[PDB]
């Protein structure tokens, strides 16, 4: 409920704003050249292409190495020596600054802030639920037990609608979320998309659950980073996950979240089945998906601004009552309706499958 | 913003706001409303529909096997039989006309289904269905912008003419903008309007009053315009309320006694009207379209709500004037945006088709107004 | 030395923000723009540190079985025989201390005082020492009441202030030293002008421009940017693999 | 004008293009086209703007 922008509709269509982001020829290293410390050279190895090498040592690279095979060997030896340090994009980045800095001029190309800032047109899609209850129950619930009769049914019904919509919002999160534990967030020996606790690679060689569970947290952080990188807004702030995952997380860092201790302490006082359990590591607000179908977690980002969510829920109408009866037996009709509309950053709603940079969804096995 | 309100009024007072339904938005899209339906006589009730089904189709072989007191239906109209063997005295072979004759000769009666409380409560009958359905759709607010307030050396000219120039120029900007707004509406209107067609289009080809055809008086065009109005009265449920035509089409062509040249401009005639036709409808003059066409249609309302029209207009303000001091040339820009659309449900069987189209898409709404028709006209040149 | 950004946005954006939600448009866009220029200047500092820093995990800071400037979590040597992620993460921090040490040795002023690192690296380090690197957990608790991605997470080991390089390009950490005296930094930034607003529009569409300009100048410990690339003793950088 | 369905004018015998066009428009082979467009189009593309007619 609290992990999305809302910007509530006051009309279907209707729309919700989002801060969508706007969306180097190093000299070759060669035989006989004495490098200069701090300087960076390009070197193509017969195996595994090119890297950039930075001198720490002013060393002449074997002037007799005119044979690329010999040249690679001397360079590798110098790399082992610490004479030549290996980095790729990190150096490309440094030189790009070098070049642009020296080539700088004020001119007047004011650069834009890297934001597009846009909005989706959103229809206030609706959902509802009815009570379908009898007179006799209402009579007895109040007359015999002191209950508020249909009022209690109303409470339950309205709650079910409220939760059903929160569920649907989650389905759309999971739909649009990008596959996590993929690409930039993979361990080279991984299975591309599923964190399997029986797999020593995913758990990084962990000894039992204590360590294995922390390894899951580490995968969660990786997702949070990939999100941060792609959105340009920072680390994921919340987790939506299955009961197995949250049970796992709950055991980590002692008191991160509810494990229904309020309810148990109070001897079944309030089940509070409408909230996030707590915050993992003090970092990720975590919700238990009571409807999870298998076992999984999704990491997502949310800023202070509704438009910095990447996902939107814009309640228009909520828990608005209906009343009637069926005169054939006059059993009462009671029920509630909602209109809200749902949005997701466009990433250019049915076409958002697997594209949402603000979220990464990872499957889980082995718990 | 009162300044947008003033600019809006100073611009839209000059467009044909009276030939389209006018609605408004405050959203990037406009929520438009309209009414469409499938027909055009008597009742729309189910109980009555059942009776139609349960009495007879009135086929040619059965029309005369009916006798006094019997009911029948034809083209959704229920009629009672007056005296025996209706139609048995009518030589007409075309049942539709034989029926019109039978009504006149009192062989059949247009049947009224008003009825007693007993009929309804006893049979535990159904209730009349809607003749109409309420539609809603959304169309994006589209825009255009002008950079016409030329200032530089012109700024000096404007200072020389400073007596009027500040506002004069903004009024001029508004004037050109209004011209473009009105033209945009007219193009959409031309497109959405259904072709008026008789025997394969206006007496088997678009009316042609060219030199080689019928350079008469313009009377023949006026005859067809009157028929266009009939068509609207026949198919729609209101009456044509407006007409627009080019000069060559009618705004001049009909000035042979079939058009009144605005004798007065404050009684039954808007300020932008050219005048009005001899068969009524305020006449607006297009002047831009190469077609030299005539459009007849309906713009109407339920109480205060202008929900009836072929085209619906919905401006979005929060008509903005902006000034940019570039160099020595602090020119003035004008920005206008509005939604413009036709009811998409006239091109859809149901919501699964209407929801995948745009009422502002005149490629799909082409010829599907149902509240307007257009007469193509071939003129001498 | 100056740096400036522009708002680059539509009239309709501003009109819709107000017309639709009562939003202040330009005011919010301005807050984003001011934030972005501050982020951009912070990037510049980082970019210069990652330019001027000497290669780390090199020479005096090498493990005999090491790979020269790169710490690979898939490599038993770099992780010093560690088992599982926790122990391995600590091994990275240990390399960080070695870099901090080399800084002390060559600067003659002291051990590194701060760490600049990629988000993956920060998570690696934030996963150790109980809770030193903070998630700004009060914000997480309130469902992102802010994200405040403009601060140091904390002082790792009780020794190094660690800040997230929000614009990291590969995956890395850099260690640097800063003494009590402003003259003992090894890198300098000296504001002359800051957050001066810009205003305008683009006459082809008359669409608005806002913006921010700064002037500050930069500097280095000369060590003789010609004399800083890969040369500045106050900083050491290491490429990190295998996280 | 925008083209409605394929090969507009395929069925128009008129040799004078101006009239063939009047015919094509009225028969809905072609459609009077408006340059009105989204707000996004105009600002995003740094588009041009109407000059004065008068």
């Amino acid at each position: 409920f609290d992990i999305c922008g809302v910007q509530p509709m006051n009309s279907p269509t209707g729309q919700v704003f989002a801060l969508r982001a706007v969306y180097k020829k190093f000299p070759a290293l060669a035989a006989s050249t004495q490098t200069t410390v701090g300087d960076i050279y390009t070197h193509f190895f017969q195996e595994t292409g090119t890297v950039y090498l930075q001198a720490s040592v002013q060393v002449t690279i074997d002037a007799g190495a005119t044979d690329a095979a010999k040249l690679d060997a001397e360079i590798k030896k110098q790399m082992e020596a610490g004479a030549l340090v290996e980095i790729a994009e990190g150096m490309a980045t440094s030189i790009a600054e070098l070049q642009e800095g020296f080539n700088g001029s004020t001119d007047n190309p004011w650069n834009e802030m890297g934001f597009r800032i846009d909005k989706q047109v959103i229809e206030a899609k609706s959902r509802q639920l009815k009570a379908a209850y009898s007179i006799e129950l209402a009579q007895d619930l109040r007359a015999v037990h002191g209950m508020d009769a249909d009022a209690e049914l109303s409470g339950i019904l309205a709650t079910e609608i409220m939760l059903e919509i929160n569920r649907e919002v989650v389905d759309w999160i999971n739909y649009s979320a990008q596959v996590g534990k993929s690409g930039m967030t993979l361990t080279p020996g991984s299975k591309a998309g599923v964190f399997d606790f029986q797999d020593p690679i995913d758990i990084r060689g962990a000894r039992w659950a204590g360590e294995s569970f922390k390894a899951l947290l580490f995968q969660i952080d990786k997702e949070a980073v990939e999100i941060a990188r792609q959105t340009g807004r920072g680390e994921g702030n919340f987790i939506i996950a299955s009961r197995n995952v949250v049970n796992v997380l709950a055991s980590v860092d002692t008191g991160i979240s509810y494990a229904a201790q309020g309810l148990a302490t109070g001897f079944s006082t309030d089940t509070t089945k409408s909230v996030f359990a707590g915050v993992l590591g003090g970092k990720y607000r975590v919700y238990i998906d009571q409807y999870a179908k298998q076992d999984y977690f999704t990491v997502g980002y949310k800023g202070p601004n509704e438009m910095d969510a990447g996902i939107y829920y814009a309640p228009y109408v909520a828990l608005t009552p209906l009343r009637g009866s069926d005169p054939k037996n006059f059993q009462p009709v009671m029920g509630f309706k909602t209109r809200y509309g749902i949005g997701i950053n466009p990433f250019a709603i049915l076409n958002s499958l697997g594209k949402n940079a603000y979220f990464r969804r990872v499957y889980v096995k082995g718990i | 913003r009162p300044n947008l309100v003033a600019l809006t009024r100073a611009t839209t007072k000059l467009i044909y706001s009276d030939i389209v339904a006018t609605q408004r938005t405050n959203q990037p899209v406009a929520a438009f409303y309209g009414i469409k339906y499938l027909n055009g006589a008597t009742y729309a009730g189910e109980a009555g529909y059942v009776d139609r089904e349960q009495i007879t189709e009135l086929t040619e072989e059965s029309k005369l096997t009916l006798n006094k007191g019997d009911l029948f239906k034809y083209n959704n109209i229920v009629y009672k039989v007056l005296e025996d063997t209706p139609f048995a005295t009518i030589e007409e072979s075309d049942l539709e006309l034989a029926l019109q004759i039978a009504i006149v000769l009192l062989k059949v009666r247009l049947f009224s289904d008003a009825a007693s409380t007993s009929k309804f409560e006893s049979s535990d009958s159904e209730i009349a269905d809607a003749r109409f359905q309420i539609n809603k759709w959304q169309t994006a607010v589209k825009s255009r912008k002008l950079k016409t307030g030329i200032t530089v050396e012109l700024a000096q000219d404007l200072e020389a003419n400073g007596f009027d120039a500040p506002n004069f120029l903004e009024d001029l900007l508004a004037t050109e903008m209004a011209d473009e707004i009105n033209k945009d509406i007219l193009q959409s209107l031309i497109t959405v309007s259904k072709r008026y067609k008789v025997t394969g289009i206006t007496d088997s080809g678009f009316i042609d009053l060219s030199y080689a055809s019928a350079p008469e008086a313009g009377r023949s065009l006026y005859r067809m315009v009157c028929e266009m109005v009939s068509h609207i009265q026949k198919e729609s449920t209101y009456t044509a309320t407006f007409c627009v035509a080019s000069a060559r089409a009618a705004a001049i062509l009909a000035a042979s006694g079939w058009l009144k040249h605005k004798p007065e401009d404050d009684k039954y005639l808007s300020q932008n009207a050219y005048g009005f036709l001899a068969n009524g409808l305020p006449l607006y003059c297009d002047t831009n379209s190469p077609l030299d066409y005539v459009i007849v249609g309906v713009v109407e309302n339920i109480g205060e709500k202008e929900i009836v029209g072929s085209i619906f207009y919905a401006p979005y303000t929060e008509f903005k004037v902006v000034v940019d001091p570039e160099s020595l040339q602090p020119s003035i820009g004008l920005l206008v945006r509005y939604a413009l659309s036709a009811n998409p449900y006239t091109v859809a069987k149901d919501e699964k088709e209407a929801r995948i189209i745009d009422g502002g898409d005149m490629d799909k709404m082409a010829g599907r107004s149902d509240l307007s028709v257009l007469l193509g006209v071939k003129l001498p040149k």
